[PDB]
């Protein structure tokens, strides 16, 4: 479960390169499931990337870190499209 | 030296077009007229999509790094680099 700074975060390179290698390597190889929240802000933005281009470069690889994101409801821009009161499948 | 030089005859044979020599003026009065009244190969050369360029430079760029780190750690292993450590 990793956690940062939302909307005020900077970083110094040397960090940046932890999050592409360290993370991403310590989460593929024992089938992880980083568990975060959801925002496209800050470290979590840092993290959705850096799990991204993994499964491109992966070249048709078989399997997925798993990610699941939690975030509170009330502070969502356009929620009000994703109320759907039957099965929004 | 010839591996460099297969690629030419190659070249000139996908340009050339399919008729023998008996029939190649059927080939010759269609390309004259065409040029009289009006492009090399897709095979050779291509202005791809771009966001398809795109993706492809993001994944050639992100392989760069992957070369770069081994590179730099096995010219590590040269003797004379562990004579100055």
């Amino acid at each position: 479960s990793v956690t940062g700074g939302a909307k005020n975060f900077n970083m110094k390179p040397r960090l940046k390169s932890i999050f592409r290698r360290g993370l991403v390597k310590v989460a593929q190889t024992t089938g992880a499931w980083i568990i975060t929240g959801g925002s496209h802000t800050g470290v979590m933005k840092q993290v959705g990337e850096a799990v991204r281009d993994f499964s491109l470069s992966s070249s048709y690889k078989e399997g997925e870190l798993i990610t699941i994101g939690v975030a509170t409801w009330g502070t969502v821009h356009r929620r009000e499209g994703l109320i759907h009161p039957t099965g929004s499948f | 030296i010839w591996k460099f030089q297969r690629h030419d005859l190659i070249e000139e044979y996908h340009g050339r077009p399919a008729a023998p020599p008996p029939f190649i003026l059927l080939s010759h009065l269609q390309l004259f007229i065409k040029r009289v009244v009006l492009k090399r190969h897709k095979q050779l050369k291509n202005k791809l999509e771009k966001n398809e360029e795109a993706a492809l430079l993001s994944w050639e760029i992100y392989l760069k790094e992957n070369y770069l780190q081994n590179r730099q750690f096995q010219q590590k292993q040269r003797p004379e680099q562990k004579i100055e450590d």
